[PDB]
């Protein structure tokens, strides 16, 4: 993975990802739950106020290193 | 008799809330107040302080498929103990 | 005008309660029990909080409401905070509404827990029930 | 000519336009502006409001840029003046209402009045705290709704319909519900002679029944104030026998009690004073509490207080400066050092009247008002940051929950642990956020 963002929990769990520039969110979901076992699809993956599409690339929202890819996500897996 | 206070002619008080709780069918919070998501969707005659709001056989005045949601939450309808309507 | 805590008019809403169903005015107190009802929320007086749990589940018996009252005393005098006294007494109520509550799958798993309880392997109807664990 | 052919000539102009449209409106929103009254306020902006479209409906004629840059900045110090309430000018505006829509003090003609209106229906778009109106506004009624602030009701009831349309909707309905709720308050007091006849007292005169129906959710704040008091007997059967009308009628709001409804009772009691003088609520409360025992230090006013001073500091005043008391201090309540005796002497007009003067104050009561903004801007703020942490992580836990969010918002400020609940709960109900079966705590995220 070229891109290296986070993907992050409601608490602030951000986690470091490789992902390409046009890497989907439909796969980086695909990578957050073969990385932590919290499933994708109560990792609502939410961009300012609003939803990123579940089907989407990371680099769509201008999602970088540092970027958030929101969870809400589920507690069980972590 | 120059003073000792006594009855003047008076004005009075009122109100007109309801006599019940009745808390906005807490089963969800688009309100009792509101006509809410499914009970927009189902809306009897409803009202921005009754959309469903009484001390009935229920008393919980939950809305239609919201009270049928709490109830789905638990099919003993403890709400206030009247299943689901 | 009065405001009292949730205590004393509770006391007399009980008091109210207990009374009408030793009267057998039952739906009365059925009006005020559900005034009572709600403040479970509030009060954290267990023991009265749960007086008030057991009038009610009486009223369910009268009511006819068996499944009910039978949950109730059921669950409820599983616990050992109770006199175990007055819990075996609730467990009667509770298997009494089992009886008295409908042939049922809510009962068939009543009856399974029931088959699963120990405290019944003193009672003498709980060999009448378990005759009845498969159907008899 | 040039620059709308040359094309972007224009542009320019229209942004230094800006520039002294703009800072114009911080300079002049800044300076006449001192004393913060309806006049100046609401009539240096809608001053403004004469400058441009005297302005721009001349030469000017067209680049409808400028239409929406006037618009722009004129919309922005409507967001941009003395508060954050700045429908103080709509306040003003209403206070012009107010202080105008009254028959007898400052009394004009509808459409006298309502030129007036109509240019501040031309402010209409820009009146910009509606429920901040809303909350004031009921403050505002508490000024109006049995006081007279209001004159033209339909011309409010235009702007109501104005407001339903493009503001709050059901306060209209509220204030409606109040008129033909005072309209019933007459009504009721009929009925009383008609049902009752109750001669329950030898006097009869006044004793209640006006009534002016706000929802009791409808209020900017808790009542206007209310605590112990006399409660003769006829006042019992006002209550009751209302409560019969009315318990036939509605129940769960009934006969409550709020003081500030309450004037002064003392006329011919038996005085040697031929004298009636009306006072305020508390002032005729603690005058009340005056009465009998001639003089009453401030232990034996504070045997049976069980309230607040303010009252009685306005009584010993308004009783020594006319000349009602033989007082000893004219204190919030009295000194201990301070007692009271009903004196003889008037100071105004009539036979002891025009002492009906509550001081009718506030700024130590601004505040206190001030205080209940903070609590609704402050829940609408968070019910967003909350639905949009919920939509994101479905935390989602109770618990755990709960915790994150104050991880969130430590700067903030610091929250109720319990309540914890029924935030999720809030969530629970829009259709935001639902519960799973998992635990009390550890629901899911829905929608
Ligand atoms: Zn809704
Ligand atoms: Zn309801
Ligand atoms: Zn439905």
């Amino acid at each position: 993975g070229s891109m290296l963002i986070k993907v992050k929990t409601l608490t602030g769990k951000e986690i470091e990802i490789d992902i390409e520039p046009t890497d989907k969110v439909e796969r980086i979901k695909e990578r957050v739950e073969e990385k932590e076992g919290i499933p994708p699809q109560q990792q609502r993956l939410i961009y300012s106020g609003k939803q990123m599409n579940d089907e989407k690339t990371a680099a769509d929202y201008k999602i970088m290193g540092g970027s958030v890819l929101h969870l809400v996500l589920a507690l069980r897996g972590g | 008799k120059k003073k000792r206070f006594e009855v003047k002619k008076w004005n009075a008080v009122a109100l007109w809330a309801w006599d019940i709780v009745v808390d906005n069918c807490a089963i969800c919070r688009n309100h009792i107040m509101d006509l809410c998501i499914e009970c927009q969707a189902n809306q009897a005659s409803a009202t921005s302080e009754e959309c469903t709001v009484a001390w009935g056989v229920c008393n919980h005045a939950f809305h239609f498929h919201c009270i049928s949601r709490w109830l789905k939450t638990r099919q003993v309808c403890p709400l206030d103990n009247r299943e689901w309507e | 005008q009065k405001q009292y805590n949730v205590d004393y008019k509770l006391e007399t809403y009980l008091k109210i309660a207990r009374l009408y169903l030793e009267d057998d005015d039952p739906v009365q107190a059925e009006a005020y029990i559900n005034r009572a009802s709600l403040l479970q929320n509030e009060s954290t007086n267990e023991q009265l909080q749960i007086h008030y749990k057991v009038c009610y589940a009486r009223v369910l018996d009268y009511r006819r409401k068996f499944i009910e009252a039978a949950q109730r005393y059921n669950e409820l005098s599983y616990k050992t905070i109770v006199h175990e006294s007055e819990r075996l007494e609730a467990l009667k109520h509770a298997l009494h509404c089992t009886i008295l509550a409908s042939a049922g799958q809510q009962r068939s798993r009543m009856l399974a827990t029931l088959f699963k309880d120990e405290r019944c392997q003193q009672l003498a109807a709980y060999g009448i029930l378990e005759k009845m664990y498969l159907d008899r | 000519v040039l620059l709308r052919a040359v094309s972007t000539g224009l542009p320019h102009m229209i942004q230094e336009l800006q520039n002294h449209i703009h800072d114009e409106g911080l300079r002049a929103t800044s300076n006449l502006t001192q004393e913060n009254m309806p006049t100046l306020f609401v009539e240096s902006v809608l001053e403004v409001h004469g400058k441009f479209v005297q302005l721009i409906n001349t030469v000017l004629n067209g680049d409808q840029h400028f239409m929406s840059a006037l618009d722009k900045a004129l919309t922005s110090v409507v967001n941009y003046r003395e508060p954050k309430s700045v429908c103080k000018a709509p306040e003003l505006l209403a206070k012009y209402c107010d202080n105008l829509l009254k028959k007898s003090a400052k009394g004009m003609t509808e459409n006298e009045v309502e030129d007036r209106l109509t240019s501040f229906i031309t402010v209409f778009k820009y009146i910009d705290d509606k429920d901040v109106f809303q909350k004031f506004y009921a403050r505002m009624l508490a000024k109006r709704l049995i006081h007279g602030l209001s004159m033209s009701m339909d011309s409010e009831e235009a702007m109501i319909n104005k407001l339903k349309q493009a503001c709050g909707y059901e306060f209209t309905s509220k204030l409606h519900r109040m008129y033909t709720d005072m309209s019933v308050s007459a009504d009721l007091n009929n009925k009383f002679n008609n049902f009752i006849k109750n001669q329950d007292t030898v006097i009869d005169l006044g004793i209640s029944f006006q009534i002016y129906v706000l929802q009791a959710g409808a209020w900017p704040l808790t009542q206007a104030p209310s605590s112990t008091f006399a409660i003769p007997q006829e006042l019992e059967k006002s209550v009751q026998m209302f409560e019969l009308f009315y318990s036939q009628h509605f129940s769960g709001r009934k006969l409550t009690w709020l003081h500030y409804l309450c004037t002064g009772e003392v006329k011919m009691n038996y005085l040697g004073k031929p004298y009636v003088a009306m006072v305020t609520t508390y002032q005729m409360a603690v005058l009340l509490a005056f009465n009998n025992s001639e003089t009453v230090s401030y232990k034996e006013l504070q045997d049976s207080t069980q309230m607040n001073e303010k009252e009685l500091t306005k009584t010993i005043k308004s009783l020594l400066d006319v000349k009602m008391i033989n007082h000893d201090s004219e204190k919030e309540d009295i000194d201990a050092e301070s007692s009271f005796s009903l004196n003889m002497n008037f100071s105004s007009k009539r036979t002891k009247f025009k002492i009906t003067t509550s001081m009718q104050k506030d700024t130590p009561q601004e505040m206190e008002q001030t205080r209940s903004a903070v609590d609704e801007d402050r829940k609408m703020y968070l019910q967003a940051a909350i639905v949009r942490i919920m939509k994101a992580r479905k935390v989602l836990r109770h618990n755990a929950l709960i915790q994150e969010v104050i991880s969130q918002s430590r700067a903030r400020f610091n929250p109720s642990i319990s309540m914890i609940k029924k935030c999720i709960e809030v969530l629970i109900d829009k259709q935001y956020i639902e519960r799973s079966q998992a635990s009390a705590d550890e629901y899911s995220y829905v929608a």
